[PDB]
Order: C-alpha cells, then structure tokens, then sequence
DNA sequence: CGATATCAGAATCCCGGTGCCGAGGCCGCTCAATTGGTCGTAGACAGCTCTAGCACCGCTTAAACGCACGTACGCGCTGTCCCCCGCGTTTTAACCGCCAAGGGGATTACTCCCTAGTCTCCAGGCA
DNA sequence: TGCCTGGAGACTAGGGAGTAATCCCCTTGGCGGTTAAAACGCGGGGGACAGCGCGTACGTGCGTTTAAGCGGTGCTAGAGCTGTCTACGACCAATTGAGCGGCCTCGGCACCGGGATTCTGATATCGAT
C-alpha cells in the first residue's frame, strides 16, 4: 500500500514529499508535511470541482470546462479572495450589469 | 361581427365588413426558409436572473419575469428555457396572448381598429403577422403588384434581408391605421432567436378608442399617396419627393 | 505599427464584456496605449525568461512566468 | 507530470457522474501547482524566518492559516490535521 | 405607397443586449491575427529574429483580455462616478492611477 | 424537446486518462 | 480677522506634507491594536516597536488611500471627500 | 471598544497629508471601519507568525513578516 | 590573503552574499560569481539611493541622512519609484503635492 | 549574540558617493531593509530562474537575468554594468 | 454707483545662542571568511531526431469600414440651502517623567529521535 | 505484450529539535503633573446638489469592402534530449583579520528667541453712468 492509503487520500504523498525535498523549500523535509500538504490540496480541489460542477449542474450541463471553473471561483466570496489575482484562460466574467444602466 | 368561418362570403375585394372573401392568417408565414439562424448559439442561454417563485402563485403569488425581469426590458422573449418555465409572462408572443379589438371604418382612409375594453400603457396588442420576403422577390412583388391595382401595400422592412408582406395574408394587426398622436408604437422583439415585430399601448386606452401608431413610412413607387387623419398636426404626405430605395 | 489591428469594433467588445454601456471616440488610442503597455511589459519579461533559457522560440511557460513575474497569474497554460 | 490523474479520480467523489474537458484540467492542473508553491514558498520562509531547518507540518499548518480565508482555513487545516492522524496510525 | 419600418431600437437597447452577448460567451474578443501581429511588432524591439509558440500567443491574448476588462469594469466604476454613463479616458487614466499604474 | 449546437461542445472535448 | 474657507486647509496640507511625524495619537492607537489582537489570541504582549510598525503602516495605508480617494472626488468635479469615494478608491485597489 | 480614539482630527490630518482639502463629516466612521479592517487583517498574520514560534510576545519582525506578506513591505524595522 | 570583496574592487561583502545565497536555501549549488555579480548589484543600487539622499540632505539643509531623504530620493527618482512603488518608509512621511484644482 | 548588519558597507558606499554627509541610525535601519530586501528579491527570481530552467546552481547569469527582470528602465543597464565590472575584476 | 487697487496683522522664515544625545570613531576579540587542497557531478558541449512553427495560397464570409441621422447624453450655468470650515472657549487625557515587578525571550548543556542517504523489493502503468 | 521507474521497507549516522534552568531585557502596569489636543458651539462661505436647456457625438442601422480563419501543402529552424567528460563548486581543516559589540567623545541638530518678509483679506482713486 501506499502513503496516499495511509493518509486516506487521493492525491500523491509521494510526489508532494519529492518536490518539497527537491524544490529547495528548505534543507530537509518533515514525514507529515507531505501528508498535511496533500490533504490540503487535495481538500481545495474538493472544494473547487463540488462548486464547478454545481455550477454545471445549474447550467443543466454534465462537463465541467473552463467557465463553471470561473462561474464557481467568482460566485464564492473566500475563494474569489484566494484567486482574485488569477486570469482564468476562457473564463470570462460574471454578468453584474451595474443598476443605473437599466433603463 | 367578424365571424371567422373557413366559408367565404359576399364582399367587393375590401374586407372590411367580412374579413373572409381573401385569405386570412393567424401567424408569420416565411418563404425562403434559413437554416442559418440565431437561435441554436446565441440566444440559447441569456435567460433572465428572476429567482422562480416555487409555491406562490394564483394567490398572493407575483407574476414571473415582470418589469425587473431583464429579457423584458431588452425587448426579448424568454426561451423555452426560461427558469420559470409555463408561469413566466415574458412569453406572450409564444402564448398568442392577444387584446380585445374590432376593426371598424371611421375615414375614407380606410379601415382601422378600436380597443374593445379599457387598455393601460405598455399593454401588448398584436404581432406584425404577414409573409417574410427574400431580397429577389422583394422588389418583384413591388413593382409586379403595382399594376394589379392594389389601393393598401403592406410591406414592413424589418432587416437587411428580411421584409414583411401582408398583402396577400395578415392577421388582425393590417388595419392599425397611421396617426400623429398615436396610442401604439411598433415595437421589434426578438423570441426564440427570430425577429418579429409587436403593437403596444402608449397610452390609457379608453374603452371603444381607436387605435393607431406611428406609421414610419417612406415611398418607394413613383405614385404618391395622402393621409387624411389630420388630428393636430398631421404632414399627409410620404416622405416628401424623396428617392431612397 | 500594427497596434491599429487592435479595431474600434474589437475594443469596444471587450468594453462590452466589462460591463460597459456606452463610450467616448477618444477611448480607442487611449486603449490601444495601454495595451500597447501593457503587452511591451509582458513581452519584454517574456523575452527575457527565453534568452535565459538560450531559446529563441518564446513558450507559453515563458509567458505564464513573465505574467506571474507582473502578478498576474494566468490558469490554463502551465 | 500533473496532478490531473488525481484530480480526476477527486472529482468522482463530489460528481461521480461528470466529466471535466481537458481545458478545465488544464486549470485545476494549473491551480494545483500554484497552492502548492504558494503553501511550500511559505513554509520555506516560515521556517527561515524562525531560523528552523526543517518543514514540519507545523509549518504547512501555518502557512495555510496564512495563505487561506478564515473558513476555508478551518476546512484544510481539519482536513491536514486528520490526513496525518491517518497517517501516523 | 411604400415601405415602412419598426421604430430604431431605443439607445442603450443593443449597448445592454451586446453587454450581455459578450459576457454571457467565453472566447477571445480580439481578432487573433492582427493581435499576433501586434505580439510579434513589439517583439521585434527587444530581440531580432523572434520566434514565437502558438499556445504563448493564446496566452497572451487571454491575459490581455483579462487585463482590458479588468481595466474597463473598474473604468465604467468610475463613469458610474461622477453621476454619469459614458467611458472616458479621464475614466481610464484614473482606474489606472488609482490602481497604481 | 429543443437543444443548442454541438459546436459548443465540440471545441472543448473531454479529458482523457490515456 | 478670519481666514476664507479652506486657507487653513491648504496650510495644513503643506504643515501636514511637509512634516514626517505620526498623526495618530500614539496611546489611543495602541489600546485599538491590543484590542483587535485580543481576538486572535488572549493577552498577546507587543515590543514597542510592533505597536509603532503596525502605526507607520496604518497611516501609510491611510495616508495613499486618502491620495487616491482624493483623485476619486476631483474626478466627480467635487472638492469634498465623500463615503463612495473611498469605497471607489477601495473597489479599483480591490479590497 | 477603542476606535473611537482614533479622532476626527487624527483622521483629518491623515486626510490633510493625503491632501484632501475638504472632508464630508461621513467620511469619519468609514475612516474607521477602513483602518480597523486594514488592521484586522495585518494583527490576524502577526499573530499567527507569534503563534508559530509560541511566542507570547509580538516582535517588529512579525508585523513586519505580516505587512511583507500582504505586499506592504514595510521599511526601518529589519 | 584579499577578501572577495577585495579582488572584486567592491566595498559590499561577496562572503557574506556568498553565505546568504548557500544558507537562505535559493538552490542547491551557487556559483563563484553569482555572490561577486549579486554584491555589485546590491552596492550599485545603495550607491544610487545615497547619491540622491545626499543631495536631497544639502537641498534641506542638512548634514546628515534622515529617513526623510531617503524618501525623497526613492519617490522622486521616476526608476526608484516604480522598483519601490510598494514600499512604505517609517519616519518618512510624504511629497509635497497639492491637486490643481484645490489651490485657488 | 553577534547579528548581521550591512551598516559598516552602507557607510562605506555612503563615504564614497558623498564624503561630506553622515547617516542616522533610522536611516541605515531603512538602508538595511532595502539591502535585505532587494537581495532576496533578487536572489528569489535566481532562485525562480534555475527552477524554471532545471538547473542546480545559480550563476552570475542567474543573477544578471534576475536584475534584469527585477530592475526597470535604464537602473537595469547600470546594475547589469556594475555586475559584469565586478564580475571582470574578479574573473583575473 | 463701477474696476482695479492700498494697508493690517497672523503666519511664516531667518540668524543666532544653547545643550543635549547619538553619530562616529575607537578598541578587542570572537567567529566566520579565506586559503589550499581534494573530490564527485552539473552542465557545457557535440551531435542527432522531428515537431512544431513559419511561409504562401485561395476561398469564403462574417467583420470591419464608411456614412446616414436622430435624439440622449454630457455639459455649462443658475440657484439654494446646508454643512463644512475657521475660530474661541472648555474639557480631559495623551504624554512625560521615574519607577518596579516579573514575565518570557534568548541562552546554555545534554538528550534523543527524527530525517537523509543508502540499498533492495516490487507494482502501477507507457505505447 | 514487458519491464522499468518510481515509490515504499529497513536500516543507518549524526545533527536538528526539544527540555529543563537560568539570566535579565524590556514590557506592563502604576501614579501624578503638565499642557497640548480633542471636544464642543457657533456663524455664515463656499460647495454639493438639483434642475434645466443645449449642441453634438454617440448608438443603431444600413450597404459595401476587406482580410480574418479554414484548411491545406511544404520547408526546416531549432526544441528537445540524449551521451562525454571536465571545469566547477561542495566540503573540510587549518588559519587570521573583518566587523559586531560595548565603549566614550563632541558637533549636528532641535529648539527658543526676536525680528523681516509673506501672504492673505480687507479698504480706496480714477472711472462711469
């Protein structure tokens, strides 16, 4: 078995433990910052994809491309906060027509 | 007193006190019929944010897709797409939802239509129905026609290349007649990605009133025609001794 | 001088997808600068990350790295 | 390398019946890499600022109350702290 | 007689509706040859003989767009200042510096 | 009873394993 | 004698410009710090010069906000500083 | 409840510096809600680099660690 | 026995530079000229920052560098202003600038 | 214990650019931030720059496209100057 | 009575006298920078493999261009009314001063347990 | 189809992380005086604001004209990356002077002081109605 079984994740503790020994984040690496590291970005993509395929869902749509990626990034106040910095490629934005525009 | 009834009767070519000695239609009928069309991309997803209401209806219960409903506001219909389904009421062209009207003569103009019943302001009428013309049999059906002595022409330009005929057929909506001080405009209103134009009050329509827009009119024949409203300040004449198209 | 390939019609789509109503005939050279900026910023950065690298074909890694250089990190291409 | 093997395999158990375009992994490949530099590129100073030599998961810990909103915060930092319970039994 | 037509669409109608059509949609606005032309124009002025990946121009254009309307929402914050509606460049000029560009 | 073109689809096609 | 509307506000922009010192009250912003930081941990302790790095970079914050709120109301054609254009200026910095 | 210490005169010399000629008597409360929101978010990362170390004392560095991490890198304390 | 610093004709320290680019964990090796190149850099830059603080110091008057000068130098100077945009001087205060619509 | 400062280097810079001015202690604790914070800006782009191109060691090269990534205008051709002077000098 | 000016008097900036505190130079010695040598390997170099990029061609057609023209908008000005500025008096707490307790950050010796580096097994997965 | 690389299993050396003890820097709390700033009130000047009317420049529409994409054929620069091997940087001991700490010394500055010019905000002659 593997460490992603110990830890009860999908993701690659093993991959995540090589690049933060390889990627110079420090001299050595701790055994539970890997798993810790895993989980958490393991969680976020949960959270990501529950959001965008909600929001496929919502669009009576089955596949996630990259719209329902941007439609549910927008839509949440703590994750539009975490990426607001980021361009998302065929993203687009939400409509939020300003009210004085309507007639 | 119109009496719509497959059988035609006895009438001297006018219509006017039996609408069925020539043909009549209930809708827009086309010709040249496009297989390059709006409808299957664009308007496909531009529904309205108007939350449904799920529970409140009939009673206590607010129309759907009201004057907040955006679609309304920009002059389109909602698809069959919309989120409120059967209860929304921005799908009235759709639903054939018509108004209380009779056509009457008032003037040796011609023909006209009066409101039945008391009408507010931003009521919808009547759709424009009549025969949708391609660029060739336009200007063959102008200049063929003219020497079939035909006293009314109704040809409407709704685009570039899409003109409305209700010379042959055409619903109720042929004999709103011009005015001045009108109570209806003609309105352009997009449903399910096709072009259609639309009749809406202006203003309080009392009931057993005429009904008349303004006829935004230009002359393309070498003839000249007169309008005999004369209300306050009526021009009677098409477009001056103007030469567009 | 190909930054007039940056068209009034195209410019004011992407006004359009801003949520913009209705807009000023000035706006188009003021645009077509701050593009013009703001891709010679991006470029110039992108260039350097490629004679870094000794290549001279500049990658869509090139790019992604002199966007996130200018803060601007870009999804999609990495 | 990619995550997106992963991310696949994460997006059945939230959807289990959609699919996701190669564009749209594309990005969640994207994203996944950038967190995980953002988290690491923390930790590394987290622990230089302290004058440590190691990346605990103390350190990932902190990096992520940093990195991360408030409620979003609680989620991963619950989700770290019982993936490496797990992991230690 | 003649011809007649529907009443011209009320200003602002098509504004709103081409609003919607372009934020609804997601594509690249920009005409892809003559914005890869100008990619490689300003190219020319920091290294001779460039050459350029397909995919680094489509990034490009996505971040180029993202940054113009980026620009223009926060432009049209402030022609909705001023108790107006039409973008300016004084509108321009400002979202920028205040942004601190 | 009425749907979009598949263009939309067909442009972004679906991700795969192999 | 009397000074005509906005003299003085003028002079004190160029006493204010030219000078360097803090304009926050040193004690009242203190109690503020160890009255919001309660809330992330009870009793913290503060080195003076925490309290005075937090204060030097309070008013910086304030102080280039106040400058670009300042463009937000000259941009409106106004003179007075007003709620919406410090919460323009915050929506274009992205706050 | 101590932000009410920060005085309408604080506020309109930090509006003087930033060169306000003339201030809406609003301007005030939001001043406020501004500056504490600002402070909340800087304090929540200082103590949290305090709570690393286990400190109980909050050092120059940590705020200085905080600002650096929001992009306000701060100048004249390490 | 001439220090790095010495053989480079620099006044900043190559040995320390040396140091903090083994030990702050950049990469895993670090070549003998990337300290001496990082060292110019680093004095080429504090040269530049003194040469207008100097100056602002005589335009005040003053004998000494306080952080005023430094700030005058840095927002003043169009090349230190966009390389320290973000920056925030303590002590240093700010331009004088007063909006041409607000004097009468 | 003993902690780093680049005030003794300041100093000396400050002594060669403008021998007849001095500098307060507030003013070499900016000058020390600055330093510190440009050194690990640059040495973080070095750093950025061997990750991106899989290399181990970080060069006088590194440095010198760091600088210049970091750096605007003409500052970056000064910097990229005094780094190849240096860089000459200590090569013999 | 009008249009374009004269003096008061609060702020300000100057030239000079003062003392105080911190910048600057000094002296010691820690400790880390240097030298000199050895060593393993990162990457410079030479060379091959081909996939992407560049180039020219032609059709198609939707887009952009140019121009019509109507009327909504942005703008300049008039008015008013209200709230903000400037100032004087009153209220009180921010700041300075010296002080003391004791917390708790920095330091030390020693322990130990954790990770890196090594070597071996083996199973998930490229066409 | 096989098999190979990546990942995990066991052990290993040694050095980073942690406890327990202590010192003692500097932070929290205390008190009281001084005096400056904040609070509080007020009049009335200038500005926010609305309303109105106006001139044009902006959109909405149309017909015409181009060149943006498809798609295709064809060249080949140069991206990718595999092997060699050598100049390089890592590491360690033995070594020594650079530069941090703790120490004074004295002149640069902040400040008090009284006067000169500045500026602002009125008051007044040639003008004209």
């Amino acid at each position: 078995k593997t460490r992603s079984s110990r830890a009860g994740l999908q993701f690659p503790v093993g991959r995540v433990h090589r690049l933060l020994r390889k990627g110079n984040y420090s001299e050595r690496v701790g055994a539970g910052a890997p798993v810790y590291l895993a989980a958490v970005l393991e969680y976020l993509t949960a959270e990501i994809l529950e959001l965008a395929g909600n929001a496929a869902r919502d669009n009576k749509k089955t596949r996630i491309i990259p719209r329902h990626l941007q439609l549910a990034i927008r839509n949440d106040e703590e994750l539009n906060k975490l990426l607001g910095r980021v361009t998302i490629a065929q993203g687009g934005v939400l409509p939020n027509i300003q009210a004085v525009l309507l007639p | 007193d119109d009496f719509r009834d497959p059988q035609r009767w006895k009438e001297c070519a006018k219509q006017g006190k039996m609408p069925c000695y020539f043909d009549l239609i209930e809708e827009n009928v086309y010709l040249t019929e496009r297989k390059k069309n709006k409808s299957h991309r664009d308007i496909k997803r531009m529904q309205c944010e108007c939350t449904p209401l799920s529970k409140d209806e009939r009673a206590q219960g607010e129309i759907a897709c009201g004057e907040d409903c955006l679609n309304r506001l920009l002059m389109i219909e909602c698809s069959s797409r919309c989120p409120n389904g059967d209860y929304c009421s921005n799908r009235r062209f759709q639903r054939k939802q018509h108004a209380d009207v009779e056509v009457i003569l008032t003037e040796k103009k011609g023909w006209g239509l009066r409101a039945a019943k008391d009408l507010p302001s931003n009521t919808f009428v009547l759709e424009y129905c009549g025969e949708v013309l391609d660029h060739k049999e336009f200007k063959a059906r102008v200049k063929e026609y003219a020497r079939n002595k035909n006293i009314h022409y109704y040809f409407m330009a709704l685009k570039n290349d899409e003109i409305i005929d209700a010379t042959q057929k055409g619903n109720c909506s042929r004999f709103m007649n011009h005015s001045c001080e009108p109570n209806c405009e003609t309105q352009k209103w997009t449903v399910n990605g096709q072009l259609r134009v639309g009749f809406f009050t202006t203003k309080l329509v009392p009931s057993g009133s005429e009904l008349t827009f303004d006829y935004q009119f230009q002359r393309y024949g070498k003839e000249a025609q007169k309008c005999f409203c004369g209300s306050a300040n009526c021009r009677g004449y098409l477009g001056g001794e103007n030469r567009v198209s | 001088d190909n930054i007039q390939g940056i068209t009034k019609p195209a410019i004011r789509r992407l006004a359009r997808r801003g949520g913009v109503k209705r807009i000023s005939g000035l706006i188009y050279e003021e645009t077509r600068g701050v593009l013009k900026v703001f891709l010679e910023n991006v470029i110039r950065d992108a260039v350097t990350y490629t004679e870094h690298a000794k290549r001279k074909t500049v990658t869509a890694m090139d790019v992604v790295y002199a966007l996130k250089r200018q803060g601007r990190t870009l999804y999609g291409f990495g | 390398e990619s995550y997106s093997v992963y991310v696949y395999k994460v997006l059945k158990q939230v959807h289990p019946d959609t699919g996701i375009s190669s564009k749209a992994m594309g990005i969640m490949n994207s994203f996944v890499n950038d967190i995980f530099e953002r988290i690491a590129g923390e930790a590394s100073r987290l622990a230089h600022y302290n004058k440590r030599s190691t990346i605990t998961s103390r350190e990932i810990q902190t990096a992520v109350r940093l990195l991360l909103p408030g409620e979003l915060a609680k989620h991963a930092v619950s989700e770290g702290t019982k993936a490496v319970t797990k992991y230690t039994s | 007689g003649g011809v007649m037509k529907p009443h011209r669409y009320r200003p602002g109608t098509v504004a709103l509706r081409e609003i919607r059509r372009y934020q609804k949609s997601t594509e690249l606005l920009i005409r892809k040859l003559p914005f890869q032309r100008l990619v490689r124009e300003i190219a020319q002025d920091f290294k001779t003989d460039l050459r350029f990946q397909s995919s680094a121009v489509m990034a490009l254009q996505e971040a180029s767009e993202a940054y113009l309307v980026g620009l223009f929402e926060d432009t049209n914050l402030a022609a909705i200042h001023a108790k107006r509606v039409t973008i300016m460049p004084k509108d321009i000029q400002l979202a920028r510096r205040i942004r601190g560009e | 009873a009425e749907e979009g073109d598949s263009e939309s689809e067909i442009e972004d096609e679906t991700f795969n394993p192999s």
